[PDB]
């Protein structure tokens, strides 16, 4: 949690594009800052971004290769469109181990995520019958 | 009622009448942490955003705009 | 969750044409 972090992670919650562009250009060179880092309530750029429906900070931290984890869930839980169709195409979990994307994707009515998600090819257990 | 037939007490009709403590902690230590991380992510974060709409929040989103507007009808002259 | 993505539009729009005219 160092100053540079903090404030990177504050150009990426109030949505500055120049800003977080150039500091993940200045990250890599010295290995000073990390990309990945941990708000205290948990919440790396990539959450964020996707809270706020950055599509383009979206994309370019994307390009970036910045690790993923259940951002795909996150973005289901929360009814994001696009971010979905940018995250198909590319652990201190949050969500119960037994939990897979058709699924969540439809404990939340949403017939475009429904859709997206079964022309991909995905099948739901039939439990055992008593 | 179900917890006062468990122990070994009584376990007769009436008729017929006639390492461990230092170390465990560390589990359990270990559990609250973890139990007090998904509690303070999913209860006091995520459930802080389903609340309503004031005129606290329109103020601010009025005067947002128009301290832009200021800003950019200055800065071109 | 609406309030806060209609506030933060804004404010990148702030951000971009303040930064493009200088």
């Amino acid at each position: 949690l160092s100053t540079q972090e903090k404030s990177y992670l504050s150009a990426v919650e109030k949505g500055d594009y120049a800003s977080v562009k150039l500091a993940l250009e200045e990250a890599e060179i010295y290995f000073k800052i990390n990309i990945n880092c941990i708000d205290p309530l948990g919440r790396t750029a990539l959450l964020i971004a996707i809270e706020n429906e950055n599509l383009e900070i979206i994309e370019l931290l994307l390009s970036f290769n910045v690790y993923v984890g259940d951002a795909l869930l996150h973005a289901i839980r929360k009814e994001v469109v696009g971010a979905v169709e940018l995250l198909l195409n590319h652990q201190f979990s949050d969500f119960t181990p037994d939990i897979t994307p058709i699924i969540l994707a439809a404990h939340t009515n949403n017939y475009e995520i429904i859709k997206m998600l079964v022309q991909k090819g995905v099948s739901v257990p039939q439990p055992h019958e008593v | 009622l179900w917890m006062s037939y468990f122990e070994e007490g009584g376990t007769l009709p009436p008729p017929f009448n006639i390492a461990e403590n230092v170390r465990l902690n560390h589990q359990y230590q270990e559990v609250l942490r973890n139990l007090v991380k998904r509690y303070v992510a999913a209860m006091i974060r995520d459930a802080k955003t389903e609340e309503g709409l004031t005129e606290e929040n329109f103020k601010e989103l009025k005067q947002d705009i128009s301290s832009f507007r200021y800003e950019v009808i200055g800065m071109m002259k």
